[PDB]
């Protein structure tokens, strides 16, 4: 929300393409579900490790997931 | 077993990369065809890196077995 003087202009922050992204650096260990399988929001779809400490990854939206990176990356 | 040697391995394994590499070896096909073949080779060799990387570490793992330790005493 940008206010210029007494007028307001609102800009959208892009989050639309529905692409799953790593929140951090690290390494991919494996994927939890099948490539092409349906996932629901809140379900874990991937397992990554940064910090030598494992952190899963929950899906945001419900849909059919196809993976870009191969396990180990 | 850095990337250069991994590519050298792929040169004699992957049927797709072999077919493309042999086709590009034909003298004086055409400029456009050579460009297309080169891009196909680049995409195929890049796409196949993670799998041949797992192969490489498997190969190295075969050197760390107890059979070798038993033979060496």
């Amino acid at each position: 929300r940008i206010t210029i003087g007494n007028k307001t202009c609102v800009f959208e922050k892009e989050n639309d393409p529905s692409v799953m992204r790593s929140p951090s650096a690290g390494k991919l260990i494996q994927y939890i579900v099948e490539d092409g399988g349906h996932v629901f929001a809140g379900q874990c779809y991937a397992e990554i490790e940064v910090m030598k400490m494992v952190m899963t990854l929950t899906a945001v939206e419900s849909g059919c997931i196809h993976y870009v990176k191969r396990p180990g990356a | 077993f850095r990337r250069k040697d991994l590519v050298k391995t792929m040169r004699r394994v992957d049927p797709v990369y072999i077919h493309l590499a042999e086709r590009l070896g034909t003298p004086e096909l055409s400029t456009a065809e050579r460009k297309e073949l080169e891009n196909k080779l680049k995409e195929r060799e890049e796409f196949l890196i993670p799998i041949y990387h797992q192969v490489a570490v498997q190969f190295a793992d075969l050197h760390d077995t107890p059979g070798r330790m038993q033979e060496k005493g």
